[PDB]
RNA sequence: GUACGUGAAAUUGCUGAAAGGGAAGCAUUGGAAAUCAGUCUUACCUGGGUGAGAUCAGUAGUCUCUCGAGACUAUGCACUCUAACCUGGGUAGGUCAGCAUCAGUUUUCGGGGGCGGAAAAAGAAUAAGGGAAGGUGGCUGUUUAUAGCCCUUGUUGUAAUACGUCCACUGGGGACUGAGGACUGCGGCUUCGUGCCAAGGAUGCUGACAUAAUGGUUUUCAAUGGCCCGUCUAACACGGACCAAGGAGUCUAGCAUCUAUGCGAGUGUUUGGGUGAUGAAAACCCAUCCGCGAAGGUGGGAACGCCCUUGUGGCGUGCACCAUCGA
RNA sequence: CUGCCGAAGUUUCCGGAUAGCAGAAACUCAGAUCAGUUUUAUGAGUAUGUAAAAUGAGAGUUUCUAGUGGGCCAUUUUUGGUAAGCAGAACUGGCGAUGCGGGAUGAACCGAACGUGAGGUUAAGGUGCCGGAAUGUACGCUC
RNA sequence: UUGAGAAGCUCAGACGAGUAGGCAGGCGUGGAGGUUUGUGACGAAGCCUUGGGCGUGAGCCUGGGUCGAACAGCCUCUAGU
């Protein structure tokens, strides 16, 4: 619902394996209360919740197998990097998406 | 029994509970074709277009 | 018991042609 | 069942805000000259049986447990089988010692004591 | 029940088919054709309970009318027609087609058992009260109601007065003058159809 | 601190915060400030190992009750059980946000097709005939020519659309509600064991939070409403400076109704007498008077038998009460 | 303090009555016992009353017991009336006991009769601003 | 399936102004008998409160401050309520 669909030209997603993602893929990392050895009241640490090596790896992977696809469509690499912002003088209902 | 008043026009399950005919209706039967004939008498059209 | 109202019937106009009036 | 109130502002006897002799507890007016009795619009409302609340979520605190005055240590014992529908409200004149022993036993029965903290400063 | 329904459903067409046929004959012949008259009428109240003459107050009691916007199914004859004219500025009647006689007993169909208002959401609700007159379901009840039969009095006393809402889209402009000068009161004939397709 | 137990209201002064453009007062919905509460503190639940023993002992004794049921004192802590510690795995209620498939009520866009009228009228295209003009080309006057128009019929027609309906035909969009609490039922799909289902009222998937998100309560602001109370008989008049405490259908006799209880052709001890060691004016017992009172048939009809037309109906006994003829 | 039922405000005789309206029990009948009602039939000089069809609805009997015989209007006949009002008799309703939307505020006007709320839809009346809703559509009027 | 305070429990419909009047259930105050193995100098009653809670309401329960000797709930009786 918080996505506005767009009739902008499409691409090929047959090369990317989206079935790797499931509803447990984006599940949060389970706070789980690992034993803190109650002295932890004093000493504090942090895992920096860093993105694991698996996430940064596939991010390079899935992008590498769609970047040439949007390179084929002109004005598409630079269509993505911009943002959307309606302006005074525009009215979303009558404009087409 | 009967906690809610279900509507047999807008619910398609209570309708079949009340009316065991919804499995054969065929509301729109093609009882005519291209060959429909005009049936308009001359003396009726004379009293029609009179005055 | 009540006297029932009137069902349908034809009425031929070969001897009685409908005349046109004006108010 | 979530508790609900049909009204939250209590009723307030007519012109009991102006005069200090007239108290705020409700008294139905008795004169047919009255604007209020004839129920003219704009005047204050009245207690009626319409504002009666749900017959199951009545007498319940906003949490859901009804109250119960426990005035000694064997009045909280009856609440052993009713710890999820009653809150052990301690009575007001109970001493600040007999109070600290109801709390230590109601806590074993899992009963919510609503005002266990009175006169009891903890260390 | 379906064996009764198949008989009824084909019969509604087979009487609607002939008035298609029996007018296609006369109009192509020069003959004229009065129709099978309305024998059912459907009366919907228009005015409240305030400032009603006592003569017209009794009559609307004798037509199960105790509230503004109540429809009832009543048998239409001479002694009904002269009774409606004396309550004419407080009611509104007209011919119901087969669709309103369906949508009023499927949506707002409430029976009368033990002087209680019990809905028509089960055939056993109808079989209990009207079993002894061979009425077995809503479809038997619709046939007996709309195609007037002998038990129509014994079936119109079953259904409650049809308590309807105010018509989506409103009434006309000024309500309590006779229908034939704008407004809506008295007979509406086929246009009581397009009034129930608003309240319902 | 003798202006002395507690020390309410009117009422007065100071301090703090507000508000106030020839009216405040209050009610409703909320903003701002202040402040308050909520269990959320933690708890829960699940294995192994280590130790402890008891309701355990292929165990010995005491007492109270009734063979064994509890309370015990030994001794072991094996077999069972629970349980402290160490070791590990999984796991709210509280509030507020979403989103999904639903149910109820409802509103607003459509999509498709039947069925009807002059089997809509038009119209288009195409053959006849007729007519003319607000007279075109041509020459003010004329009849399709170098524009065309109208009327009638044929034909494309076995026409479209519109209008009025109907679909137990279909795509969506928004809104409020979630009452009830094992299964009982009506149903539909099944897949032949079943089970499942939009089918007798909501469940599921997540996310924020306890130096907290919501929720209140006060002062005030905004919007909208709001003729001063009681007695009178539209306004009035009459009462009202305010606060506190007092203050008005009570007791008794008689009569009648209703209800309750005790006894019942009876009923009522208390004028008295007897008794009462523990308020002995109580309770309890009671003589002789006395007061009030003191079975006729015929029709229904409550109920109950026997029925056999299941019932219906028949058939018998018929209370109170009511008619009918007896006295 | 809350809840339930809830009138008359006119008689009929003689301040007392009876009836009525509201009530309590007992006891009747599930029937044609009824009905501020409409049909059809008989008559009667479109109206009049009488009886057995429609339509609805369960009806009935007494016993014992409170309040109540004020009026303000609106409705139509209406005779006496006239500069001009009007005066009076009868019928029907409201209000008295009734709040609510409009009618700018008003009891006699238009709608509507009320438990506590949410969501929808309307009546009356409205949609230029105050004021929630079309400076909408159509055709004719007016200086 | 336990929901037998049968004075309880449970299912379903309709209804909701109200004057004189009629009926019913409750709230509160002072004393009396019974009861709470009742509360109280670790603070009873009272009083005040920009605190919280319940009931439709009469009212009740409670936190904080003040204060200093008595007091309340339940079932009945009683009225100078």
């Amino acid at each position: 619902r918080y996505v506005i669909a767009t009739s902008a030209p499409k691409i090929d997603v047959s090369g990317v394996s989206v079935e790797k993602f499931t509803k447990a893929y984006f599940a949060k990392q389970k706070r789980s209360g690992p034993v803190k050895k109650d002295e932890a009241f004093f000493a504090e640490n942090a895992p920096k919740n860093a993105l694991p090596a698996e996430r940064i790896a596939d991010q390079k992977a899935v992008d590498a197998k769609l970047l040439p696809a949007i390179k084929a469509i002109p004005n598409m690499k630079e269509y993505l990097a911009a943002s959307f912002a309606l302006s005074n003088g525009d009215r979303p209902h009558l404009m087409k998406f | 029994a009967h906690v809610q008043k279900k509507n047999p026009l807008k619910n398609k399950a209570v309708l079949s509970r009340l009316n065991p005919y919804a499995k054969a209706y065929k509301a729109n039967v093609k009882i005519n074709s291209e060959k429909t004939p005009k049936a308009a008498g001359e003396k009726f059209l004379s009293v029609l277009h009179e005055n | 018991q009540p006297a029932p109202p009137a069902k349908a019937h034809f009425v031929s106009t070969e001897n009685n042609e409908p005349v046109t009036l004006h108010p | 069942v979530n508790i609900i109130k049909k009204r939250t502002k209590p009723f307030k006897r007519h012109q009991s805000d102006r005069f200090k002799r007239v108290g705020e507890s409700w008294r139905k007016p008795r004169g047919i000259d009255s604007c209020v009795r004839r129920r003219f619009r704009g005047t204050i409302s009245m207690p009626k049986i319409g504002y009666g609340n749900n017959k199951k979520t009545r007498y319940c605190m906003p949490n859901g447990l009804k109250a119960f005055l426990v005035r000694n240590v064997s009045d909280v014992e009856l609440l052993l089988m009713h710890n999820k529908t009653y809150a052990a409200e301690i009575a007001g004149n109970v001493s600040a010692r007999k109070r600290v022993e109801i709390v230590e036993k109601a806590r074993a029965l899992g009963v919510k004591v609503t005002n266990a903290g009175a006169k009891v400063r903890s260390q | 029940i379906a064996k009764r329904a198949e008989a009824y459903e084909a019969e509604y067409r087979a009487a609607e088919r002939e008035q298609i046929e029996l007018a296609r004959k006369a109009r192509a012949e020069g003959n004229y054709f009065v129709p099978h008259e309305p024998k059912l009428i459907f009366v919907v109240r228009i005015r409240g309970i305030n400032n009603i003459p006592p003569k017209a107050r009794k009559i609307m009691q004798l037509l199960r009318l105790l509230q503004i916007n109540n429809g009832i199914f009543v048998k239409f004859n001479k002694a009904i027609k002269e009774m409606l004219q004396v309550v004419e500025p407080y009611v509104t009647y007209g011919i119901p087609n087969h669709k309103t006689v369906r949508e009023l007993i499927y949506k707002r169909g409430f029976g009368k058992v033990n002087k209680q208002r019990i809905p028509l959401s089960d055939n056993a609700i109808i079989e209990a009260a009207l079993g002894k007159y061979s009425i077995l379901s809503v479809e038997d009840l619709i046939h007996e109601i709309y195609t007037v039969g002998p038990n129509f009095k014994q079936a119109a006393n079953f259904l409650w007065p049809f308590k309807l809402s105010s018509p989506l889209g409103g009434w006309r402009e000024r309500k309590f003058k006779h229908f034939i000068e704008g407004g809506d009161a008295g007979k509406r004939d086929e246009h009581i159809n397009g009034l129930v397709q608003k309240m319902l």
